């Protein structure tokens, strides 16, 4: 989370948190429930969104769905929606703890070697998350989707 | 480094005086465009991996020599994919430190972390300085394609990329 | 860190005697299999990533260590596995060439089971990954070469147990 | 300069001592000597 | 041996063995038939190679055997030849290992500390090994004498 | 063969051509003898064909 | 000299590890710990064993023990093998 | 403008290894003359020698035949081999190898199976000239570093320049239209030698190093995160560090042989004192 | 500024001894090559402009130091090159006659690499120009004379590096 | 430009700028609108100004393009027109700078050393710029042709 | 750090062309001498200490650099010499195998003459030590092999001058 980054970043200098950092905790905690209210909106639309993600990741990339591709077959596609479910679940964690570590300690750190040992094309997974961010805009209004927009494209930046 | 603010405060500390209103007017000009400086930065994070890709093809479409053998001058252009891999990596940096420096509203982060020894490093590896600067402003035109209907975002985007251009030049005039 | 020739020279030297007929008898036995081990180590170097991809998909790919809560959930933790399985397939290749498993316990086995208990890495799933990795290695190098490369896999599995 | 190498310049001094030469031509007559060229031009870098 | 240090070389470098390393393990094991013949010649010639080895050693260094020399009397002269039997044995190990690695960590590492601490002239024992070398290379052909002599002079180099 | 026969006059060397075989072209300099054009310059070569014939 | 000259907060050398070790201290611990790197997956360096047991001096045990937990290490056991306890003079 | 300067010393970055090369460097880094094992290392690759060299010329001479026979397979639209452009640097010359392609103005089939299933071959001029100005250029180059890997010691120069290559060109290229073209060069290059002779196994092993590793995921970028503020984070392609001699490390696992424990300790002397004072 | 005879006399004088057989032995070796060096310095004087025109066209004529932004773009900067390359081909001629490279570091090498770093002149392209200039110089003066003239070119390239 | 050397003139003289210097910086910047129009005409007429520039150059100097001429063949003729594209570019700089200061330190200082060292007839390249001048002044009115031609003939003067 | 094969590949690659007949012509010339260089590097490894002991005793053993005040007086200073001469005989062995003196100036020559001037090490006595060391090296490896090993000694002496 954000307080953890301040306690850590202040701990390697052997000092208490300064004036600016205590702002960064205080301002983060005052915007508390709005992340809490937002994640309940997204949890009610996880079956909403991943159905829309499978819309365009496969019409864009029929290579993976076709016989021979990695996602060919039922059970391969079955977990395919599961990876969207874990990613969307991770983003609800990142939207709450207002930073990137739950998207980075999980999911991002070492993701390429995971997929490369699986056969999933790592470029395709970048479009999958980009597809997932494209899908979240429809079930979300303009007020709060740019609140969740910077959490998505960090994942794309992490995967390249 | 130093943002526009800390650079302003050091301006008044050297003279040892409090912040007058001419000093505060400089700070207010940052606070007005500060909200506009972010979606410029937020657009770059969303357009980062793309904006390097359009810059490379727009570069090599005019400099096909950079994708060719060097000549006997052992010069580092994008000849091999090992050369091409690292050479795209430099475009990462020019977009990155020119992205922070858009938010700081001041080129202090640019010269001390990019410019200092840049001609040093490229003269060692014999790297192109000419094409290296041209790709920096191919990014500038590419980024300004998005914010184009008005023209006060344009001066903001131009300031980091224009600073690297004037400073990486061997001065002809 | 001794090969078959180093171990033969050590035992013949540790008694202060020359290399008699029995010491050279084993050395001739090692030189006969010298042609087999290089070709075994040849193909294993080529299909290193393919062998590890086959073992994990055949042993522990879909088990619930792979799912959340399991010992292999996060991408850092998954990436540590194929990094970790690479050493077992690599050091076993060294034992197959040297003809002596001294390098394994010297550089792999010591402090290994004591380390996995610290991290909480499941030794049970680890050995079955190496067993499955041993099964695919017998596919590539053949039967007898698989018998040689397989002879050092279970040496790792035995000591790691 | 030492008396050995000043023998080569004695034609320049007495031309000056008899009021037959200026100061600037005395200075140029000394600096264009091989006694000077062997001391500050030859044993030095071309830009130093 | 060449097999164990070609491994520990590529071991430290985090890599496998190159063709330069694997075409020499290959080239060494096909050389293994010829190595055992060479070591087999020195194995049951130790009676002459040692006794004639100490032959020229005393004719060239009578001080070490004269009264006051380190190898004086019936006792020390027996041990005077014992060390030559040691070093002749290690050369048989180096020929079969294809390297002075057996000779390195036996009889070479810290050898000056031992012989200086025993009062033995280290230059004298170096003269003994050279006398054994002329006897050894006189027992083999030219192609072999470039090897059997080759390991002695390494022992000569490290022994001074 | 030299064929030094007689009347080796000096003036009036004329014209024509022959282009005799090289050698020694069996040595080994590592660099070519250079040439501009390529990349950065296909525009103007194609475009100096225009006036080439004039 | 020793690490307690008068340095604390607001002092010219940066605020850092301050050990209570005397002049040329001769006390040393025997520690045991695992310390996973937590940085190999974006650096891709070679791997080294993380379970170590070694003798650290008293002059720099605190810095090392303060750092072993910095990177998520766990200390399984430490002892004071060499040196006395409650000893006014003689730690030198 | 920068108001200071550290200087730019001449630095030659690593490009590849060779069997004649790294073993000269390994004992070099340990501060020793190479020993008889490594002297036996440098000799019999030189003893490979002309066998490696003749593989170049026989491969170099019919380079067009190697490239053209791939062109018949995966390029619709007549010949479509005009866009070759062998001198790629715009030089007048110093000297040229001989290739001498098509003379008079796909001939016999009898075994020719390229596309494993219903793979779409790139047509031609639909594809366009500028993109066509590379495909023959890269079918060129795959013939090249192979004929630099034979002439060198190892296939390492291929591995550095083919690892992430398929990803970079993956958007302007159907990748399977490369694997067909790369497996046509080995099928063509194996026409030259009596098989089950020594040269037949040499060059075959170098073709499958580049084509099978071509279909292989690219290495991940290495990151250098800094510890404190004033430093700056960097990032390097993992291709970049695996080219060249690749300096070694030393570890002190207690239980090594006391030489390799001695070579590591003396390696520690040279690091901290810059010269092994125990030797000196 | 010493030639081969000056260096031989200095070393024989610095010990206060006469010119013994070893000192005259090298002097006789220098007088034997005296005929070769003059003809080498003869043709180099004739083809001075032709050699420099051949080197720049063969090494750095069309590289992007020649194009805008490169280190050699403007006509003042291009004209400084052939002026600059003239000294390397000229001072190397002096070293070839004197038989001693003392004149190079005395009058060329000192403060040279420290000067190019100030101007920002690429030392990498400079050495390759001198290497290409060394290659054409072996064309004119022959093999052994090229070996002599070439022996001072890389001396410049070594110290300038 | 006129701004930079009117400064460095008054800079050296330890004084500020006179009315004679400041009524011309003033007079130059009001001239700046008309200068960009003139340079804008030559900017996208380089296809005709250069190609017709080399038109009359070869008709007037066939030696330079004939076999033996410096610009002989497909190669040199392309570079033969490349230099004219350079000098046509510098004239666009001089028109906007209001002075030949850009043309001075680019393409004029030490130009005879380059072309003499390239084997190019410097008189021939002077003939090329004159041919470009008639094409350039034919594209503009009389008030402009007294400027655009005015910078060419300065380049003609310094190029011989 | 390039050998003869690396330098041949670089020049053939730097023009973007394949290995034509001229590039392979030199490569065949290097492979012919491959047998000579290893045996040359073989005996030099054996007699490393003997060669350096012969050179110093033949060139600068009894000169007054050896006596008090000379540049080699103290035992630390004497011991630095044979340490220092070992690199010249060692790196010259590397150049003899690689067939290219690029490793010398890369790892020996650069900052060398600038370092001896700092310490005040006499460059004159240094070159004569290497010349004497070159003379004994021609004794061991033979004539032509001595010509090869000798070709890199004077390369060190030239640049170190
Ligand atoms: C009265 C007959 C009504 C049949 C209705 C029907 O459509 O019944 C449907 C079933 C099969 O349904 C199919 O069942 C499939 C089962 O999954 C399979 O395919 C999956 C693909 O995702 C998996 O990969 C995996 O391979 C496997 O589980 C898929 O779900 C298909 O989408 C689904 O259409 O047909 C059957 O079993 C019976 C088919 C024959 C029925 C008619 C017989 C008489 C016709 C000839 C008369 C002379
Ligand atoms: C919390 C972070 C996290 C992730 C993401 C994760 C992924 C993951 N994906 C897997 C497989 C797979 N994943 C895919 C994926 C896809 N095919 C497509 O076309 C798509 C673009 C993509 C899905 C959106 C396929 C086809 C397989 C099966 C490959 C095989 O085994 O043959 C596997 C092997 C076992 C399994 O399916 O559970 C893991 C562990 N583990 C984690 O801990
Ligand atoms: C933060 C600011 C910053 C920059 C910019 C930077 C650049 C940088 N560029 C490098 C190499 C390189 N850079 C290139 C780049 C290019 N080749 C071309 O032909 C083109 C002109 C250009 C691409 C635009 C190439 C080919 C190399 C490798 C040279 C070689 O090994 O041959 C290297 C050496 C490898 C390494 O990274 O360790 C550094 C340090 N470092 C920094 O800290
Ligand atoms: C060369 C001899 C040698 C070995 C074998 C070795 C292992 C080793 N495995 C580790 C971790 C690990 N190892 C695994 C492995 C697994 N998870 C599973 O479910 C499977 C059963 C298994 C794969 C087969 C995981 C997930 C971690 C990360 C643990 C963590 O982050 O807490 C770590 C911690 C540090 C790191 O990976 O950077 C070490 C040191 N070190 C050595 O020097
Ligand atoms: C395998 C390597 C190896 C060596 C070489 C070795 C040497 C060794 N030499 C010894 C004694 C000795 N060695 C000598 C040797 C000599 N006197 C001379 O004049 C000659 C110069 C020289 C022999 C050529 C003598 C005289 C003693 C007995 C010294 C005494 O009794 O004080 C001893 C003590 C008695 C014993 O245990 O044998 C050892 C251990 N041990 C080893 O493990
Ligand atoms: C951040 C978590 C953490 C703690 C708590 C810690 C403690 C710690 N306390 C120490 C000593 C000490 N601690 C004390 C403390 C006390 N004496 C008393 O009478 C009181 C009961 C008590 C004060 C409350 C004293 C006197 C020493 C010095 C002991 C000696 O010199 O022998 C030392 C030895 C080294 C040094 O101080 O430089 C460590 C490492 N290290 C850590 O990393
Ligand atoms: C010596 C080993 C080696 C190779 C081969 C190599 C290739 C290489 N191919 C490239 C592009 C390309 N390569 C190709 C085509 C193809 N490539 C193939 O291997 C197929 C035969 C064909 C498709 C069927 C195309 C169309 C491009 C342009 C892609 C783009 O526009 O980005 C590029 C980017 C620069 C460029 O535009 O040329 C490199 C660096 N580099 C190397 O170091
Ligand atoms: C901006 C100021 C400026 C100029 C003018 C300039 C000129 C310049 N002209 C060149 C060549 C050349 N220039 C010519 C020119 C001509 N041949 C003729 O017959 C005509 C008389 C004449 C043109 C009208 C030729 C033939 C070459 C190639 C010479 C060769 O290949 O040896 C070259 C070397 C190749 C290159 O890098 O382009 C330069 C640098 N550089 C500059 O920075
Ligand atoms: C691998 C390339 C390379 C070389 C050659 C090298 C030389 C080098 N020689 C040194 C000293 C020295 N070198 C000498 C050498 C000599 N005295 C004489 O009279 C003779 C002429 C000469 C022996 C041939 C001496 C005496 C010192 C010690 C100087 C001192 O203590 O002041 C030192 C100072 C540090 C040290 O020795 O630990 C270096 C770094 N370093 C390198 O990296």
């Amino acid at each position: 989370s954000l307080v953890t980054q301040v306690i850590l970043s202040a701990d390697d200098e052997l000092r208490y948190p300064t004036a600016g950092e205590l702002e960064t905790i205080s301002s983060y905690l005052k915007t508390g429930e709005y992340r809490i209210r937002l994640i309940s909106i997204l949890q009610g639309k996880e079956q909403e969104i991943i159905r829309l993600a499978s819309k365009k990741i496969f019409q864009l990339h029929p290579e993976y769905i076709a016989p021979g591709g990695n996602a060919s077959g039922a059970r391969q596609r079955a977990l395919c929606l599961r990876d969207y479910g874990w990613y969307l679940r991770l983003i609800t964690y990142a939207i709450l703890a207002g930073d990137k570590e739950p998207l980075e300690k999980i999911g991002i750190i070492g993701v390429r070697e995971m997929y490369n040992s699986l056969g999933v094309p790592i470029i395709g997974m970048i479009d999958a998350i980009k597809c997932l961010k494209e899908a979240t805009v429809e079930v979300i209004s303009q007020e709060e989707e740019d609140f969740v927009a910077p959490y998505y494209d960090y994942i794309i930046q992490g995967m390249s | 480094m130093q943002d526009i603010i800390t650079s302003v405060i050091n301006q008044y500390d050297l003279s040892g005086r409090y912040l007058d209103i001419k000093g505060i007017n400089q700070i207010n000009n940052y606070f007005d465009t500060g909200l506009k400086r972010l979606m410029i930065a937020k657009l770059i994070n969303k357009e980062a991996t793309n904006l390097i890709k359009e810059a490379s093809e727009l570069l090599f479409i005019e400099q096909p020599e950079l994708l060719r053998p060097c000549g006997n001058a052992f010069i580092g252009n994008a000849y091999t994919t090992r050369r091409y891999a690292a050479c795209i990596r430099d475009i990462e940096y020019y977009l990155r430190y020119s992205a922070y420096s858009i938010i700081a509203g001041n080129n202090s982060i640019l010269d001390e972390r990019v410019l200092d020894g840049l001609k040093e490093t490229y003269n060692s590896l014999l790297v192109p300085i000419g094409p290296t600067i041209r790709v920096i402003q191919l990014l500038k035109e590419i980024i300004q394609k998005k914010f184009s209907t008005e023209n006060i975002e344009n001066a903001i985007i131009a300031e980091p990329f224009d600073y690297l251009a004037i400073n990486l030049s061997d001065k002809n005039l | 860190m001794q090969d078959a020739i180093t171990s033969v020279i050590n035992a013949a030297d540790v008694q202060g005697k020359y290399l008699d007929a029995n010491s050279v008898e084993k050395l001739r036995g090692y030189f006969q299999t010298g042609e087999l081990r290089v070709r075994a180590a040849a193909t294993i170097a080529a299909n290193a990533a393919t062998i590890i991809k086959e073992a994990v998909a055949k042993s522990l790919l879909y088990s619930d260590i792979t799912r959340p809560g399991g010992n292999m959930y996060t991408t850092r933790r998954y990436a540590a596995c194929i990094r970790d399985l690479d050493y077992y397939l690599r050091y076993a290749t060294y034992g197959m060439l040297a003809g002596d498993p001294s390098i394994l316990d010297e550089r792999v086995l010591n402090g290994l089971k004591e380390t996995y208990n610290s991290l909480g890495v499941p030794i049970g799933a680890t050995i079955q990954a190496i067993q499955a990795m041993k099964e695919v290695t017998g596919s590539l190098v053949g039967s007898d070469a698989g018998k040689e490369m397989g002879l050092y896999f279970d040496y790792i599995c035995s000591g790691l147990s | 300069i030492y008396q050995n190498e000043r023998i080569g310049l004695k034609g320049i001094d007495n031309k000056f001592l008899d009021n037959n030469l200026s100061v600037k031509e005395l200075i140029r007559s000394l600096a264009i000597s091989d006694t000077f060229r062997s001391l500050y031009w030859t044993p030095l870098y071309v830009c130093k | 041996s060449i097999v164990t240090k070609s491994i520990v070389n590529a071991d430290a470098e985090a890599r496998y063995l190159s063709p330069g390393e694997l075409d020499r393990i290959k080239s060494f094991v096909l050389s293994g038939q010829r190595r055992l013949r060479i070591a087999q010649t020195l194995t049951e010639n130790r009676e002459r190679i040692v006794k004639q080895g100490g032959q020229q050693l005393f004719q060239r260094r009578p001080d070490v055997v004269s009264p006051g020399g380190n190898a004086y009397g019936e006792e020390m002269t027996a041990t005077c030849l014992r060390d030559l039997d040691y070093y002749l044995r290690l050369v048989t190990y180096g020929i079969i290992a294809g390297d002075v690695t057996p000779i390195e960590e036996i009889g070479l590492v810290g050898v000056k500390e031992m012989y200086s601490a025993l009062g033995t002239p280290i230059s004298g024992v170096a003269e003994g090994i050279r006398c054994m070398k002329d006897v050894a290379c006189s027992l083999l052909s030219g192609e072999d004498a470039a090897e059997v002599g080759f390991y002695f002079d390494y022992t000569l180099a490290a022994m001074q | 063969a030299a064929v030094g026969n007689k009347s080796n006059v000096d003036a009036p060397s004329f014209k024509g051509s022959n282009m005799e075989l090289a050698d020694s072209g069996a040595d080994y300099k590592a660099f070519p003898k250079r040439r501009m054009p390529g990349a950065n310059m296909q525009g103007f070569l194609d475009m100096a064909k225009g006036m080439k014939p004039k | 000299a020793y690490d307690m000259d008068g340095t604390g907060a607001g002092s010219l050398e940066p605020r850092g590890i301050k050990s209570s070790a005397v002049e040329k201290d001769s006390r040393c611990f025997k520690v045991t710990f695992v310390l996973p790197s937590q940085s190999r997956l974006y650096t891709f360096r070679e791997l080294q064993n993380v379970y170590t047991t070694k003798m650290v001096p008293f002059s720099s045990w605190y810095a090392e023990q303060q750092r072993i937990q910095k990177m998520g290490g766990k200390i399984l056991k430490v002892e004071l093998v060499a040196g006395g306890q409650m000893r006014s003079v003689g730690n030198q | 403008v920068t108001k200071a300067s550290g200087g730019s010393p001449v630095v030659k970055p690593q490009l590849y290894k060779t069997a004649s090369m790294l073993t000269i460097a390994q004992a070099e880094q340990q501060d020793r003359f190479l020993e008889l094992g490594e002297l036996n290392q440098l000799v019999s690759f030189l003893n490979t020698g002309n066998i490696r060299l003749e593989i170049a010329d026989l491969l170099t001479k019919n380079a067009n035949i190697i490239v053209a026979r791939a062109a018949d397979r995966i390029f619709v639209g007549g010949s479509a081999i005009s866009y070759l452009e062998r001198p790629q640097a715009s030089i007048i010359e110093a000297n040229s190898a001989d290739i001498a392609s098509i003379r008079q103005m796909t001939s016999v089939f009898q075994g020719n199976n390229a596309t494993p299933t219903g793979f779409k071959p790139i047509s031609v001029v639909r594809y366009g000239p500028s993109r066509m100005k590379k495909s023959l250029r890269d079918l060129d180059w795959f013939l090249r570093y192979l004929t630099y890997a034979i002439v060198a010691s190892d296939p390492n120069i291929l591995f550095v320049n083919i690892r992430g290559l398929r990803e970079i060109i993956e958007n302007a290229c159907s990748s399977a239209a490369t694997i067909v073209a790369l497996k046509e060069m080995k099928k063509t290059s194996l026409s030259l030698f009596p098989e089950n002779s020594i040269q037949k196994e040499i060059i075959e092993e170098y073709f499958n190093v580049v084509v099978d590793e071509f279909i292989n995921p690219a290495l991940t970028d290495t990151i250098r995160k800094r510890t404190s503020n004033d430093l700056q984070g960097l990032r390097l392609p993992q291709i970049y560090a695996k080219a060249g001699i690749s300096r070694q490390k030393f570890v002190m696992k207690p239980g090594l042989s006391t030489d390799e424990k001695q070579s590591v300790i003396s390696a520690c002397y040279r690091q901290v004192f810059e010269r092994d004072i125990s030797k000196a």
